[PDB]
């Protein structure tokens, strides 16, 4: 009813981000979507006195054949003033369901002075006509201040359902509700429908996740016959692991490699070497020492392409102190397209990271900037977008995660 | 008196914390002052300016050349920012008729925000400076003010929006003080619709009088059936401008090359370029009913050329791509990058990705992307058999080779003396150490691998501890800046099977002969 006061950070101006080129079908979808939002009053045409801009594009979520508008509010989010909690138990729940609650924000007006900062441009093919320029009147999807503002009304719609089901953990990140239950799968599917119906009673309209078994162990081969090459790779992996785990030792194993032998020759292990291997195995079973999470520091996610649709990743804040490692091997309409696979892996790792820590990591992508920047929007399906950078030098460590 | 619809003004404000301009008026001559007074009197009689009292404390200088020139550089420095990409002719769609209209009278018919007029004040000095100068402020967008182009085009666009919506069968393009209207209707109906547009512009009090293709626009020539760059003639000289004009010509003239001239007389002469830059070439216009095709050729030295077309031999446009500046590279990476650029340019100009025709075999591309450590992708494409074909020049083994000699290599160098050594020991007892001057650890680690490649059979296993060397070879270059790397590449091309294994240094792995190399 009454707009909440909102301002930018001190010394910062509104965003002025270039709109990137869209295909004709995406432009037409945005034209139809935006024409409808104008009629509903959610956006309004603006004039040349507004210099700000945020990129816009279009997507199709999963199991839907309807175009959807996504605004890349990353710059505005960075420049938007911090707004004055994360549940540690959502990660521990047996199952967690993710609900798009984006339409709820549109029922809330936006502070008139701030609207100019939500400006965006539907572009024209071939720069023929001028871009259609709009700004938001209501809380926009993907703005960080939209859940912060709507939060008071969200607690009001939740408290009835929450009192009725107190074993349900509920969490809100951007345009999504994360609802976790320790119940059985049939018990979950029903309660989520009950929560959506409860939302629909308050006017809210809502159009699968289970925790992994956190840091995957480093494992060493078990062979009856080691070649020279087998033992060279073992020593390489053990040397690498020694940066992470204290008492890894390679002396007895390296001693076998003494002399200049053929790479395919079988070397029998001495009894001192088998014990050293066994001591290193035991070391590797224990956890890394002194691994904590610091909410002041950024999360960093590294991804390696392992081939055949397999991808490894590690999340960490400090090198060799992994908070989470994983392996994504699903090719969903992607077995011929690396970039689609990478884009889906980035979205899964980001979701994992939202559940565990309630914020997105900074990705280090095994891909050239120009290829990634040309294609990722074609396969994007989430309402948030994380940050990324590009690795152009092949990490030696790729196989040690394979 | 027919009531004219008012043109809504655009609210304008100055930059935050900045006040209006206060520049001192330059002393003028007596005839200049008389000239300015006549001009401003007719402008005032027309509404463009208005006399102001002395409360207004702002001033912008004025000059005469008559013509009045108000120098708004200072007010522009203090005016807010405004929302600011030109069409490409190969994107235009042919029309049976295209009419041009003059809307220059509307520029001086777009009002200026009232609260901002005071900032536009200017003073005509008086004769012999014995009276107070005449004081005027603008009521319309001053030519030369910062916001005039953006506010003007924006005001016209709002005016034409209903007309373009009620007439989907025509097309309107705004450029400078002229409007371009085209359609595919019969010459009768098309001239009718032009009269409706003049009627519609009269509802805002805009007068249009009552160019002839080819149009000359932004360095192009636009004909009813073809387009081309405005005539480009290569220069004849004995002793940058040739770069820009060739880059400009490259968009239509296929095969322009600019590397050595992009690289102070020298040679270049390719730099003739006349062969084509002397015969006349034209591109066609876009037909949305036909498919869109892009074809790339390798030209050598990191250079690539491409044509975009819909029917064979009638190009919409052409272009080139230059390798990115780097230390190592290969042809597939370059071709990939060229594909990405043509992809983005095509989405700009036609709103879709072209179908690609590429000089690479399907099997070559599959081997590449399945084994490349990065993710990579090119959109739908088919092989075209136009030499030189892009190919993989070597492929390292995944497993050690049985029966192939194992070379343990190492190099090392002294930071002060620049003296080092490179060499190998193998399982057959073969051995070599070469002494080197003016070298580094990095170069000796490469040279050791090179020696093993030179002195081994067609199949060989090589063991190094150089993370630096593995970093380079795992990038799969086919060409380098370093002649060492290029010699390793040339050796790798001649082998049948190469297996490269890495071990950690100074951990007691045998054969890893840091002692011979550090002697
Ligand atoms: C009859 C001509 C024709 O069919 N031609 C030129 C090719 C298609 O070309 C068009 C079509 C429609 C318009 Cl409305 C247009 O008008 C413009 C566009 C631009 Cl980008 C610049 C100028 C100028 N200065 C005029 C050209």
């Amino acid at each position: 009813i009454e707009t909440v006061p909102v301002k930018l950070k001190p010394g910062m101006d509104g965003p002025k981000v270039k709109q990137w080129p869209l295909t004709e079908e995406k432009i037409k979808a945005l034209v139809e979507i935006c024409t409808e939002m104008e009629k509903e009053g959610k956006i309004s045409k603006i004039g040349p006195e507004n210099p700000y801009n945020t990129p816009v594009f279009a997507i199709k979520k999963k199991d839907s054949t309807k175009w959807r508008k996504l605004v890349d509010f990353r710059e505005l989010n960075k420049r938007t003033q911090d707004f004055w909690p994360h549940p540690a138990g959502l990660k521990k729940k047996k199952s967690v369901t993710v609900l798009d609650v984006g339409d709820a924000y549109f029922s809330v007006p936006l502070d008139e002075d701030f609207r100019k900062y939500t400006a965006f441009t539907i572009p024209s093919i071939n720069n023929e006509t001028p871009g259609i320029r709009y700004q938001y009147n209501v809380l926009p999807q993907g703005w960080k201040g939209s859940p912060a503002i709507f939060q008071s009304s969200m607690t009001k719609i939740l408290e009835p359902f929450k009192k009725q089901n107190p074993d349900i953990v509920i969490y809100q990140y951007m345009d999504d509700l994360y609802v976790g239950s320790d119940l059985e799968i049939g018990q979950h599917r029903t309660k989520i429908e009950e929560l959506r119906q409860h939302l629909l009673r308050w006017g809210l309209t809502t159009p699968e996740l289970h925790p992994d078994k956190t840091v995957q162990p480093i494992v060493l081969p078990e062979k009856d016959s080691w070649t020279v090459n087998d033992i060279q790779k073992l020593v390489g992996k053990l040397n690498w692991a020694s940066q992470i785990y204290p008492g890894i030792k390679v002396r007895q194993l390296s001693k076998l490699l003494r002399g200049t032998k053929a790479l395919t020759e079988v070397i029998p292990l001495t009894e001192e070497a088998e014990l050293e291997l066994a001591e290193n195995r035991e070391i590797l079973k224990e956890p890394v020492h002194g691994v904590y999470y610091d909410p002041s520091k950024d999360l960093i996610a590294e991804i390696q392409k392992q081939g055949q649709g397999q991808w490894t990743y590690q999340i960490y804040q400090e090198p060799f102190k992994n908070l989470k490692t994983g392996k994504y091997a699903r090719m969903r309409g992607a077995h011929t397209n690396d970039v689609k696979q990478l884009t889906e892996a980035v979205q899964k790792i980001t979701t994992e990271s939202i559940v565990i820590w309630g914020k997105t990591p900074k990705f280090k992508l095994p891909i050239q900037k120009e290829t990634w920047e040309t294609w990722w929007t074609e396969y994007w399906q989430a309402t948030w977008i994380p940050e990324w950078e590009f690795v152009n030098t092949p990490p030696l460590v790729k196989l040690w995660y394979q | 008196m027919v009531p004219i619809s008012p043109i809504e003004t655009v609210p304008v404000k100055l930059k935050p914390g900045m006040d209006g301009p206060k520049v001192k008026q330059w002393p003028l001559t007596e005839e200049k002052i008389k000239a300015l007074v006549e001009i401003c009197t007719e402008m005032e009689k027309e509404g463009k300016i208005s006399k102001i009292g002395p409360e207004n404390p702002y001033n912008t200088p004025v000059f005469a050349i008559w013509r009045k020139l108000v120098d708004f550089r200072e007010l522009n420095k203090r005016t807010q920012d405004f929302w600011e990409g030109i069409p490409h002719p190969a994107g235009l769609k042919k029309k049976k008729s295209v009419t041009v209209l003059d809307v220059g009278d509307a520029y001086f018919s777009v009002p200026l925000d009232e609260d901002f007029r005071k900032y536009t004040a200017f003073t005509i000095p008086s004769i012999n400076n014995e009276t107070p100068g005449i004081r005027y402020q603008y009521n319309v967008l001053p030519q030369g003010w910062k916001g005039s182009p953006a506010i003007f085009q924006s005001s016209m666009t709002k005016i034409l929006e209903p007309f373009a919506a009620q007439n989907p069968d025509i097309v309107i393009y705004q450029y400078m003080d002229d409007l371009y209207v085209g359609s595919d209707l019969e010459i009768g109906q098309h001239r009718t619709k032009i009269e409706e547009l003049r009627q519609h512009l009269l509802r805002w009090g805009l007068t249009t009088p009552d160019k002839e293709p080819p149009f000359l626009w932004m360095g192009y020539e636009l004909h009813p059936d073809k387009w081309t760059v405005q005539p480009i003639v290569l220069p004849e000289k004995d002793s940058q401008k040739l770069v820009g004009k060739l880059n400009w010509a490259s968009q239509i003239y296929p095969g322009i090359k600019v590397r050595q001239l992009s690289k102070i007389p020298l040679t270049a002469e390719l730099a003739e370029n006349r062969e084509i830059l002397k015969e006349p070439v034209h591109g066609v216009y876009y037909d949305p009913s036909k498919d869109l095709i892009a074809e790339i050729q390798k030209q050598g030295q990191g250079q690539w050329t491409y044509q975009i077309y819909q029917e064979p031999f009638k190009n919409l446009k052409t272009g080139k791509y230059a390798r990115m500046r780097g230390a190592h590279t290969n042809d597939v990476k370059q071709l990939t990058e060229a594909v990405q650029k043509i992809t983005t340019e095509s989405i700009v100009i036609w709103g879709k990705t072209p179908k690609f025709k590429l000089p690479i075999q399907k099997e070559t591309w599959e081997t590449w992307w399945t084994e490349y450590w990065q993710a990579t992708w090119i959109p739908e494409w088919e092989f075209v058999n136009t030499p030189p074909l892009v190919k993989l020049w070597y492929q390292l083994e995944k497993e050690p080779i049985v029966g192939a000699e194992t070379f343990y290599v190492d190099g090392a160098a002294n930071r002060e003396t620049k003296l080092g050594k490179a060499g190998y020991v193998t399982n057959k007892g073969r051995q070599k150490v070469v002494p080197l001057t003016n070298t580094t650890n990095q170069k000796t680690e490469l040279q050791a691998i090179y020696l093993a490649l030179q002195d081994s059979g067609l199949e060989v296993n090589i063991v190094t501890d150089s993370q630096y060397a593995l970093g380079i070879i795992q990038a799969q270059p086919d060409k380098s800046e370093s002649e060492l790397v290029n010699q390793i590449i040339e050796q790798l091309i001649k082998k049948e099977k190469v297996y490269l294994a890495w071990v950690p240094a100074h951990k007691g792995i045998g054969g890893n002969e840091q002692v011979d190399k550090l002697v």
